[PDB]
């Protein structure tokens, strides 16, 4: 477990590499993202307890990155919800690669 | 008695050089630079 | 947890750190320094020459009593060296 | 001029050494470097439970062919008089320390390999001499005058 | 048991080699080995300790009269980085329960 | 190869026998030996949350392919910056663009 | 090789209220004889149990593989045992006899 | 007397000459090879002949098994037991001088930005 | 991939980042602890028989006899302490029988606990015996079974059958395991209960405190007892929280605890504080919560005391400094709340336990509770102590008792000197030799405590010691060196003459010795002795110096920390007696020197060598290597320090203006270093400038204070501010020197420049600005 969320949280904070000042909903992300090193058997609790119960989530923002050909789509969710779901990420592909589920045929494949 | 393991495996010297997980480099920001691995002189 | 020893008042000067430096003991003010600190050497003795009174660290400079606790007469009751109520080190 | 100093020296092994380094008592027949479990070697092999080498062991009383259990191997093994020896045996003429049986590595081959049980050990009702590891196939008999009992080999298949 | 920490604030500081203080010898090859086992004998010492070098000669000491171990050994190696190898290795070693020291000389 | 001669010679394998490929194949075969190996060994399906890693992160990644945590780096551009001083005319050649001599330095061995 | 922390006796919980000591003995016996095992009886201990084996080691590879293991819709929390805690409940005594026995029988 | 004082005086230079290091002396010596190499070698550069053999290749010993490596390298004794004995301080020392050579690299990338 | 997986923690990482172990394998032995008148002489026989019925302990019946030193003063108070080493049942009969055979022949002219612990060490001989007749895995029974278990659990055999597979199994764990077996699992679709500590908030719990915790994780609620160690839960609050919970429920519980009682509180809080996973703050917090209810309850911890002394004795020996003034303190809490008795009659039995480590920490604990209930109170003890004939464990205990008081109490020891000297005495002659080492090391602390008065009290214990210093060998001869190398400051120059050149040779012989205990004992005494107005200048020179120089200068030392202090202080009075160029001139040479410690410890001893004797002494040549030396160690740090600068800046106040030759060389050095790379050495070459300024004004260069003014001028846009601090503080000093209108930056210039820096945050920048800034605008 502690791998894993590991590995989730740092994948976040590579978002955020560069770090200038950012603004307050990234401030409390590194915050969040940093209280998690801490205490992480806390986060894990924490986490299973959302994907035990909660069913209702926050508005998810969303704003279109612009390749000045085709429009990208980008959401933003609130940091909790974030290390929540990373964390689900990393162990439902660690288990899938375990268990063999994706056929080979499926290749935008770690290997290559 | 001696301390016995099938195989061999690896030495140590280097079994354990680089950083670790570390990931990439950045979202790919271009303020980064870090192009080159080691200083010019 | 920290109270003064209260033994009994010698002749051996009183020695403040950097920090403490400038404060009179009792009424923790800068004011009018005008009198002298004494201390038993019960309290000021070896490790604690020309240490602070507080601290525990070397002491820079010595401790000037302000008006106020000379008209109050509190200057003249035991050693106010602070023990801690563990030991003093 | 019969013993000019009464003490002298050694140059010889200490208890505590040989002690320390092998103790369930201390032991005999460290395991080799080869030493590897065979389940692990049957997966190097990619071998499922299905098509795996399981060597299984087989009982008969030497008196009566007519199982007291079945034994596997895949979990070396120490056979030995019984508490120390892993693989005890109730026979009366087996030493504290009678023989051992190790899997080495030469691909995965079973081996047995005599302590030096003051009796000896009958293969195949013909004994071998002691130290040196004796490979072991498939169908081969062991018995431990003094032999109350006997067993088989089995690699799992059909 | 104070050498370990040394040791330690020798590599916590980052000392960087030749101002160690096995640079302290340069001249010496025979080692002190204290706290030994009286069970311990020569061949023992020898198997053990060859490990890091090849041991030339050791004296250990044993009472002239009873003829037993007085529990340690002064010892000399082929070798000096053996030395400096054995004192900053093979210290604080168990044996036979108990732990042995050792050091230049 | 180098692991079989290992296992038969008992002893294990040194830096040097490895020095020849050390910094050679798609994996980067040195990325075996990072230190935190251990935890990138329960990391899964990396490759494609690159990929989409467009749509949770504005900024746009062109490096998305590959990582080098996985794959290590895959080339080396020491040589193209002596060859470039190389091709300027060496340190006199290009300094003797700019004020340099103006600093009254010694040498540029110095500048910081 | 290994911690020292741990000890022979294991703290077993989530437990249901039904459950058999048939199961108990049957699943946790693979890893060594049982030295026995208690389960609470009591309103806030029910669901709760303690293991304790003839050995340690035996303990070491129970919670081992039985770390997190499932039974029934649930998953047991495997703990090792502490120590001391409550205890003076009992006392230390009943020493004498026993001691006079190995003084006796063996006569050391 | 005189074979006594040299019993004694001759045990100096013996136990004298072995006190040191006996490996380290050997190695000493190599160096006065070195000179020989200087009075007819003055400027050596290339296929002059030493460097040719020299690349044209590219008392019992300790056999069983495998010595752990030693800052030094120094394969163990004869008889020796074949056991490690150690605190372990070499490989930690070894480990930790390697992590240092990363932590320098990792501390230049700082630098650009 | 099978390769990649052939090649097949960071939280371990971070997480052991916050606390540690610290701990050795020695002090591990704490996870081992459970929870908890000549018819005086024939009437000390009679006494003896008595007390012996209500058997053999020497202690208390010396504790009874200990009275009579007093005689005539004995009373009333003798009833009260023995009421709590015996039963306080027969306290009243023996106590009552005793005064009355005493009043008429003047006319005419707990059990259980140390029954403990002989059954511990009877059993000790039954199993050490049985090997030589031939640990936690020993066998248990059933009484045994029940002892550990806490209330409220059934045993259970489920079948006589399971059981017999119980049995089995043992045979079975071999055989079994060589059988056939396997598991698999199959494809099929699929209620997963579980418990966190829910109520409103209830701070998360670790995986492994929810042992201790479980009781608070079920929801049955509101139906005695039960609910105040169910709503002691508090503890957790304390432990694991925001820090405004752990405030809250810190008071809480403090004025609940007249009401739960001491009984409950530390039922449910030893567990904790002894928990093998406890951090260093829960330690620390844990420890908060006992002292503050043990400010209140008094009378009432007179049963928890050794139960609580237990877990608090391993904070005396700690590393942490912090935790043995806390441990210290609030051991001095609980003896002076308890009663004295209770202390006494509680301690005992942990004098003669088998291991050391209890009887160390004990002593330590004695010396707490002597400085809260005062030394003559609990002398008759201690004396009756040293002289127990049972075994000389306890002596040794004893014996350590003495000097953890003498290191405690220290300077106030000075009253009951002359008893305690004529308790510890006997010990020295002792055969056993640990007994005697411990002695005389006591001593040592006594006399070091002792600074010079009470000479006399020491008296008769010296000529033994003297003798000692002949024959012995070791640690112990060691030992003696430092009790006498206290005691000859306190002696008379003529005695001490006689005595000292005795000392003297011996002190020469053993330099020599590897033994670091031993070079610093014979260390601290060089000090002493040949820090003696009484001793000749030429004398030290020839016979000590060059051995002192060659065996104790060496990078074994420096590396260390006590014995590099030690060695600078000892260094620093020889210069004090021999002068200075000697001292040195010798250690000149090795500023140079390629490691950092040893250059940073010469330069420490040169600072306070010309600290104290003046630079005046200094010819010219060693005067070249100095500043040399001083520039070229101070060009090359590897850390930043004080001792290299204040090490300078003594260097050339002290040697005035004989230094103004070198000005040139100085500065020079001082502004290439000024710029080097950055955040290392720009902030240490100006505080450099600082503090050279004077000596850079005195002499008159002008020049040079043209450029450290406007170079400095220059400085003030640096961004990194632990830099430009240091130039602030440059600037100042300059400021202090040259005055007002002679500001080669004209005011003018500097102030409105200084302006804008005020927004600056990070300290050192405003503390220097604001400081500068008043200056200039005062
Ligand atoms: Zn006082
Ligand atoms: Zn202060
Ligand atoms: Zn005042």
């Amino acid at each position: 477990d502690t791998k894993l969320l590991i590995l989730a949280l740092e994948r976040l904070k590579e978002a955020y590499s560069v770090k200038s000042r950012l603004n307050q909903s990234q401030r409390e992300e590194l915050g969040l993202i940093e209280q998690a090193y801490d205490n992480p058997h806390e986060a894990l609790s924490r986490i299973k307890r959302h994907l035990l119960t909660q069913r209702a989530f926050k508005e998810v923002g969303i704003e279109f990155m612009d390749l000045y050909s085709h429009l990208v789509p980008v959401y933003d969710v609130e940091p909790l919800e974030k290390i929540t779901d990373a964390y689900l990420d990393q162990y439902l592909w660690y288990e899938a690669d375990k268990r063999r589920l994706f056929p080979p045929w499926i290749k935008p494949a770690d290997t290559e | 008695n001696p301390r016995t393991s099938n195989e061999v495996q690896y030495d140590q010297r280097l079994f354990n050089q680089s950083k670790g997980m570390d990931s990439g480099f950045a979202g790919g920001e271009d303020e980064i630079y870090n192009v080159y691995d080691q200083a010019w002189r | 947890d920290l109270i003064f020893c209260r033994k009994q008042a010698g002749v051996a000067i009183g020695r403040l750190c950097e920090k403490c430096d400038g404060k009179c003991v009792i009424c923790d003010s800068y004011v009018r320094p005008c009198t002298l600190v004494r201390i038993c050497d019960e309290c000021n003795y070896g490790s604690y020459q020309g240490r602070c009174v507080i601290c525990g660290g070397p002491g820079v400079s010595d401790a000037y009593y302000c008006k106020e606790c000379t008209i109050q007469e509190k200057d003249r009751d035991g050693c106010p060296k602070i023990v801690n109520l563990g030991s003093s080190k | 001029n019969l013993q000019a100093q009464e003490e002298e020296r050694e140059f010889y092994n200490a208890r505590r050494r040989e002690h320390r380094q092998r103790n369930d008592p201390g032991g005999n027949n460290k395991e080799k470097e080869v030493p590897a479990k065979e389940k692990p070697s049957f997966e190097l092999s990619g071998a499922l439970l299905e098509d795996t080498n399981t060597f299984r062991g087989v009982v008969i009383k030497y008196s009566e062919p007519p199982r007291w259990r079945l034994y596997p191997f895949k979990n070396a093994y120490l056979l030995g008089r019984h508490p120390i020896d892993h693989p005890s045996c109730s026979k009366q003429h087996a030493v504290f320390q009678y023989r051992l049986v190790e899997y080495t590595r030469a691909r995965v081959k079973p081996y047995i390999i005599d302590l030096g049980s003051g009796n000896g050990t009958f293969l195949n009702n013909k004994r071998i001499e002691p130290q040196r590891y004796y490979e072991l196939k498939e169908k081969d008999v062991l018995k431990f005058k003094d032999d109350e009992d006997e067993e088989e080999e089995e690699e799992v298949s059909d | 048991k104070l050498i370990n920490e040394l040791n330690e604030r020798e590599v916590q500081l980052g000392v960087a080699d030749k101002v160690s203080w096995h640079s302290e010898y340069k001249d010496s090859a025979w080692i002190f080995l204290g706290g030994l086992p009286y069970e311990l004998t020569e061949g023992d010492i020898i198997c053990v300790f060859s490990q890091y070098g090849e041991i030339v000669n050791i004296n250990l000491v044993r009472d002239k009269k009873t003829g037993k171990s007085k529990g340690f050994c002064f010892l000399c190696y082929e070798d000096q980085r053996s030395t400096i190898l054995a004192v900053d290795n093979f210290n604080g070693i168990k044996i036979k329960g108990r732990t042995i020291r050792v050091d230049h000389v | 190869l180098k692991r079989q001669e290992a296992i038969a010679q008992n002893r294990r394998l040194t830096l040097e026998d490895l020095e020849d490929s050390w910094d050679r194949g798609i994996p980067r075969i040195n990325t075996l030996f990072q230190k935190d190996r251990h935890t990138l060994a329960y990391d899964k399906g990396w490759r494609v949350r690159t990929d989409f890693k467009q749509y949770q992160v504005l900024k746009q990644n062109p490096f998305w392919w590959t990582h080098q945590r996985h794959d290590g780096k895959l080339w080396n551009l020491n040589n193209y910056r002596t060859d470039m001083i190389q091709a300027l005319g060496g340190v006199e050649g290009i300094l003797e663009h700019t004020l340099f001599k103006g600093t009254y330095f010694p040498t540029w061995e110095g500048l910081f | 090789r290994l911690p020292p922390e741990v000890n022979r006796i294991l703290y077993i919980r989530n437990l249901p209220y039904k459950i058999t000591a048939e199961e108990m003995y049957d699943i946790f016996g693979k890893y060594g004889p049982i030295r026995q095992i208690r389960v609470g009886n009591t309103p806030e201990t029910r669901g709760t149990a303690y293991v304790v084996y003839e050995d340690i080691f035996d303990a070491k590879n129970a919670c081992d593989h039985l770390s997190g293991f499932n039974v029934c819709n649930r998953y047991l929390v495997v703990l090792y045992y502490n120590a001391n805690r409550a205890f003076q409940k009992m006392d230390t005594k009943k020493k004498e006899e026993q001691l006079k026995l190995l003084k006796e029988k063996y006569g050391i | 007397q005189r074979r006594k004082a040299e019993k004694d005086s001759e045990r100096d230079e013996l136990y004298a000459q072995w006190g040191k290091g006996l490996a380290q002396s050997r190695q000493q010596q190599q160096n006065v090879e070195d000179a020989m190499k200087e009075m007819q070698k003055p400027l050596a550069r290339y296929i002059d002949d030493e460097d040719l053999d020299r690349m044209l290749r590219e008392r019992p010993r300790y056999s069983g098994p495998a010595p752990p490596p030693n800052r030094f390298n120094i394969w163990p004794g004869y008889r020796w037991d074949g056991v490690d004995r150690s605190n372990g301080f070499e490989q930690k020392r070894f480990a930790r001088l390697a992590s240092k050579k990363a932590v320098e690299e990792l501390a230049y990338k700082w630098s650009v930005e | 991939p099978g390769y990649h997986a052939p090649v097949a923690d960071p939280f371990a990482e971070h997480r052991p980042p916050k606390i540690a172990d610290r701990e050795d394998e020695y002090k591990k032995h704490r996870r081992t602890m459970i929870i908890s008148a000549e018819k005086a002489k024939a009437g000390e026989l009679k006494v003896v028989n008595g007390a012996a019925a209500s058997d053999q302990t020497p202690g208390a019946t010396p504790k009874k006899l200990s009275s009579w030193d007093q005689a005539e003063t004995p009373g009333h108070t003798p009833s009260l302490r023995w009421d709590e080493t015996p039963g306080r049942a027969k306290g009243s009969e023996t106590p009552g029988a005793t005064p009355g055979s005493k009043i008429w022949d003047p006319t005419p002219s707990a059990e259980t606990p140390r029954t403990d612990r002989g059954g511990d060490s009877i059993g000790e001989t039954p199993t050490p015996g049985a090997s030589k007749r031939k640990e936690r895995n020993r066998p248990l029974s059933d009484e045994e079974l029940d002892a550990m278990f806490p209330e409220g659990y059934k045993v259970l055999p489920p079948p006589a059958g399971y059981v017999p597979i119980r049995t089995p199994a043992r045979k079975l764990t071999a055989t079994p395991t060589p059988l056939g077996g396997m598991t698999g699992f199959h494809m099929q679709t699929e209620m997963k209960s579980v418990n966190d500590q829910p109520s409103g908030n209830l701070p998360f719990l670790k995986p492994d405190d929810i042992q201790y915790f479980d009781k608070l994780l079920v929801d049955v609620d509101e139906s005695e007892e039960q609910k105040e160690r169910k709503i002691m839960k508090l503890l957790l609050k304390i432990k694991n929280g925001t820090p405004p919970m752990r405030k809250a429920a810190l008071r809480q519980i403090t004025d609940k605890a007249r009401e739960f009682g001491a009984g409950p509180l530390f039922n449910q809080i030893l567990p904790l504080l002894m928990s093998p996973t406890l951090e260093d703050q829960e330690r620390h917090l844990l420890v908060k919560v006992i002292d503050r209810i043990l400010y209140k309850l008094d009378d009432l911890v007179r049963p928890y005391v050794h139960k609580i002394l237990v877990v608090i004795e391993p904070l005396l020996i700690d590393e942490d400094y912090y935790a043995r003034v806390e441990g210290r303190e609030i051991i001095s809490n609980l003896a002076k709340a308890a009663g004295l008795a209770t202390m006494i009659s509680t301690m005992r039995p942990d004098i003669d336990n088998m291991d050391e480590y209890v009887r160390n920490t004990t002593a330590r604990a004695f010396a707490v509770v002597a400085s809260a209930l005062g030394i003559p109170s609990l002398l008759p003890f201690l004396k009756a102590v040293c002289k127990s004939k049972k075994s000389w464990q306890a002596r040794h205990t004893g014996i350590k008792i003495v000097q953890q008081i003498a290191i405690l109490m220290g300077c106030a020891i000075l009253p009951h000197l002359r008893s305690l000297v004529e308790i510890i005495e006997h010990g020295l002659v002792d055969e056993q030799q640990k007994v005697r080492t411990i002695s005389a090391l006591a001593i040592a602390a006594l006399a070091e405590a002792a600074t010079p008065y009470g000479i006399e009290s020491f008296d008769s214990v010296l000529k033994p010691l003297w003798k000692g210093i002949r024959q012995h060998r070791g640690k112990g001869l060691a030992a003696f060196l430092k009790a006498i190398g206290y005691l000859i400051p306190l002696m008379d120059a003529e005695y001490a003459n006689y005595y000292t050149r005795e000392v003297m040779l011996i002190l020469i012989r053993e330099f020599q010795s590897p033994d670091e205990e031993m070079k610093k004992i014979v260390l601290k005494v060089v000090k002493q002795c040949c820090g003696t107005d009484g001793v000749e200048a030429n004398y030290i020179k020839t016979e000590i110096l060059p051995p002192f120089f060659k065996h104790f200068w060496q990078h074994r030392m420096a590396l260390d920390r006590r014995n590099y202090r030690q060695l600078v202080d000892t260094t620093v009075e020889l210069a004090n007696k021999v002068g200075a160029a000697e001292i040195i001139s010798r250690i000149v040479d090795d500023l140079k020197d390629e490691a950092e410690q040893y250059r940073k410890m010469v330069m420490e001893t040169i600072e306070k060598i010309m600290g104290n004797l003046g630079a005046a002494d200094i010819d010219h040549k060693l005067e070249e290597q100095l500043i040399d030396g001083i520039l070229y160690a101070f060009q090359e740090q590897t850390t930043e320090d004080s001792v290299m600068l204040n090490g300078f800046g003594t260097v050339v106040n002290a040697l005035g203006k004989r230094v103004k030759p070198y000005l040139p060389q100085i500065c020079g050095t001082v502004l290439w270093r000024l710029n080097n790379k950055s955040a290392k050495v720009r902030q240490q070459a100006a505080d450099l400038i600082s503090r050279t300024a004077v000596v850079m004004k005195t002499c008159q260069e002008e020049k040079l204070m043209g450029h450290l003014g406007v170079v400095l001028y220059e400085y003030l846009g640096e961004e990194y501010p632990e830099v430009l601090g240091s130039i602030l503080g440059a600037l100042k000093a300059i400021v202090n020197v040259i005055g007002m209108h002679k500001m080669t930056p004209p005011i003018k210039d500097l102030l409105p420049r200084l302006t804008p820096i005020l927004k600056n945050r990070h300290e050192k920048v405003q503390e220097n600005c604001i400081d500068l800034v008043g200056r200039i605008a005062d």
